[PDB]
């Protein structure tokens, strides 16, 4: 069957470069188009560039023209899109699309098998483990806090329990708050820096 | 003589009427409301032999006649088969989606509702009253004011909107279609203009962007003329491929002005006029081109314009000149005659 | 090169009621757009093709029409599995494809009462205000700030931060609350 498989997407330092592979078996990339479409993390769907490896017509959003160059190979269908002189605006999740060729039915057909989609990040901060921070209750509301990681994946394990998605700090970390409605331990995974610091959280 | 005259009048009627009778219903056999019309025709074709009407130069028919039933039964069965008709067709004009929806045993209940609705006032009539049957004109107490009003003013009435709200609809539909490819005839011409007068790449992209969205909703749009024909017709197919190389050669010209040269740009625009003209222009020249498909208007035109003279005479003369009498059963008969070949007319 | 726009961007329609989304192309564009239904944390898919058809293997509740320049989404029922992101696109040519902003569909529920916590702080200064078990969105905390998404009794749970006084106001809360330390 249809199936896109993309790579690549990791922690790039604002400037560098990187490599997205959309490996896409089933099908063959001459008989249709390769889009790569990218979300802005909390934002709408945005496009970014096309190839066509049929002929090749590589054209890119007004935005990216020039930075990116986009590429696709039949012999491995793939299709790759080299990032250049990358910023800290370009981060999303950058999907790989597929659209038919015109005539017929499937260039009516609008973006249909999309792929999984790798987020690709741009910070200028390293990797360090969270500092958890005991949180006093007032019902009474329990939890903890935890402040200064990095990258995204991050997860507290307890022991009505709340777990808010990470906000990104003005410094260029981010900081994550979790709550238990009691009417007690805190755990937190980061597997990147392998902290497993344990909270103690009382009245 | 006058006894000529009256003598042939049956043979002409009933040999001839009785000929197609039968084909009509054999052919039927093997268009629900013309099988009531080859049905109702042949019910007083079959009795007219019974009585030749010749009997005026023998004192019989005492308690029969062709007159009285026989005359009802066809004026009524023609008037209500003609509504029905013009009805079914008005409605099909009118989206019949909602009134009927293909709901054609439904018309088969309404089909036999004609003698029905005949059974009110045709059969009903049925008595002397100073009628032939072998002061004013007819009118003591038989002056068929409403056999006048069931029989010409509701039948001439229904069938004329009937028709003309059929057409007024199909000009509609076809105005809605002229206007339409004009419209992305023009566009189409004016942004052609624009690119052979294009002196960047920022604008030759963009004036053929709403070139191909034209040509995309003209290929959904029907042609003017040469329509109604099936989607999976070679002629649609040949239509619908004329536009599937158009947008073929805009997306050509559009990929070659996406790379930043534009004197390319114009070369491939301008080998899209040359196609264009002699193909698609050719197609619609020969298009933009009324009558229906069958012989319904003949037969329904030519039963109103026969028999409403017979009621002319029949209160024609106010309380000498009688010449109503011969030409009675002749208008009559030649209906009946004209029945056969008008359907033989129609199938072709 | 064109814009698309959505006016209902934010829906709170509950289970069963008919949602009917529009979206008006600025230039014109033939039957050529559609529209994608992005469950959270996934890849989009499509669910209506050239504004008009369906895909094959979408449940036969969603519709679209186009009615002119514009163009609608229509779907009958509101299953319990179908709440996610509906997006809509069109498409001219391979270089002219532009997505709308994005339509979200979420889970009706009665205006409920706010709970609001002031922590404070930790010894090891940063408080935080903490909202929980409240709808709908539409409360806004006044002294950086994050809500979780949909709990699964229909509920948010907003939390303030501050690097003292924190009052939350809601249409289910007559009048506001003060919480200090």
């Amino acid at each position: 069957e249809v199936q896109l498989v993309e790579s690549g997407g990791g922690l790039v330092q604002p400037g560098g470069s990187l490599r997205l592979s959309c490996a896409a078996s089933g099908f063959n990339v001459v008989d249709f188009s390769l889009h790569w479409v990218r979300q802005a993390p909390g934002k709408g769907l945005e496009w970014v560039a096309y190839i066509s490896s049929s002929s090749g017509s590589t054209s890119y959003a007004d935005s990216v023209k020039g930075r990116f160059t986009i590429s696709a190979d039949t012999s491995k269908n793939t299709a790759y899109l080299q990032m250049n002189s990358l910023r800290a605006e370009d981060t999303a999740v950058y999907y790989c699309a597929r659209w038919g060729y015109w005539p017929g039915e499937p260039w009516w057909k609008a973006f249909d098998y999309w792929g999984q989609g790798t987020l690709v990040t741009v910070s200028s901060a390293s990797t360090k483990g969270p500092s958890v921070f005991p949180l006093a209750p007032s019902t009474a509301a329990l939890g903890c806090l935890v402040k200064d990681y990095f990258p995204e994946p991050v997860t507290v394990s307890w022991n009505g329990v709340h777990t808010f998605p990470a906000v990104l700090q003005s410094s260029g970390l981010y900081s994550l708050s979790s709550v238990v409605t009691v009417p007690y331990i805190c755990n937190v995974n980061h597997k990147p820096s392998n902290t497993k610091v344990d909270k103690k959280v009382e009245p | 003589v006058t006894r000529i005259f009256l003598v042939v009048v049956y043979s002409i009627v009933c040999f001839l009427g009785i000929l197609g009778n039968g084909l009509v219903i054999i052919i039927a056999t093997f268009m629900v409301w013309f099988l009531n019309l080859a049905v109702a025709d042949f019910l007083f074709n079959v009795f007219l032999p019974i009585h030749i009407t010749y009997a005026a130069m023998v004192f019989g028919t005492a308690m029969c006649k062709i007159s009285n039933f026989l005359l009802i039964h066809n004026m009524f069965t023609s008037v209500f088969l003609l509504t029905i008709i013009s009805s079914d067709r008005c409605i099909s004009v009118l989206l019949p989606v909602w009134s009927q929806n293909h709901r054609s045993r439904l018309a088969y209940m309404a089909c036999m509702v004609i003698w029905v609705l005949a059974f009110f006032l045709s059969s009903p009539s049925l008595v002397f009253r100073d009628t032939a049957n072998l002061v004013g004109y007819s009118r003591h107490m038989v002056v068929t004011v409403t056999r006048f009003l069931c029989g010409f003013l509701v039948p001439v009435l229904i069938i004329t909107a009937c028709y003309l709200t059929i057409v007024c609809k199909l000009q509609r539909n076809a105005r809605r279609q002229l206007a339409d490819l004009e419209d992305n005839w023009e566009t189409l011409n004016d942004n052609l203009k624009v690119i052979e007068k294009a002196d960047n790449a920022a604008q030759v992209k963009d004036a053929l962007t709403k070139m191909r969205a034209a040509a995309l909703d003209a290929q959904k749009a029907t042609p003017p003329k040469l329509e109604d024909k099936s989607p999976d017709s070679p002629e649609m197919k040949d239509f619908r491929h004329g536009f599937d190389i158009l947008v073929g050669q805009i997306d050509d010209a559009l990929k070659l002005a996406n790379e930043g040269k534009v004197k390319e740009a114009q070369a491939a625009a301008e080998q899209l006029k040359t196609t264009r003209n002699a193909y698609i222009q050719k197609y619609l020249e020969r298009a933009r081109s009324k009558k229906p498909d069958k012989i319904i208007v003949t037969i329904i035109i030519t039963f109103f314009l026969c028999w409403c003279p017979y009621h002319t005479l029949n209160l024609l003369e106010l309380h000498v000149f009688s010449l109503g009498l011969p030409l009675a059963t002749a208008l009559a008969i030649a209906n009946s005659c004209m029945n056969p070949i008008l359907y033989v007319f129609m199938g072709q | 090169d064109i814009q698309m726009t959505q006016s209902p961007s934010s829906l709170s329609a509950s289970v069963g009621d008919r949602v009917t989304i529009t979206c008006r192309a600025s230039q014109s564009v033939s039957s050529a757009v559609a529209w994608y239904q992005q469950k959270p944390g996934k890849a989009p898919k499509l669910l209506i093709y050239s504004a008009s058809s369906l895909y094959s293997g979408v449940p036969s509740r969603f519709s679209g029409s186009r009615s002119g320049t514009d163009f609608t989404l229509t779907i009958s029922s509101l299953q319990p599995e179908d709440f996610a992101t509906y997006y809509c696109q069109q498409y001219l040519y391979y270089s002219l494809v532009t997505f709308g902003q994005g339509t979200k569909v979420e889970i009706k529920r009665t205006v409920a009462a706010p709970s609001v916590f002031i922590f404070p702080p930790s010894d090891s200064a940063s408080v935080v205000c903490l909202l929980n078990n409240f709808y709908p969105r539409e409360a806004k905390v006044q002294w950086q700030e994050s809500v979780t998404e949909q709990d699964s009794d229909s509920t948010y749970s907003l939390s303030s931060t501050l690097t003292y006084a924190c009052e939350v106001t809601h249409q289910g809360l007559s009048s506001p609350v003060t919480k200090s330390f």
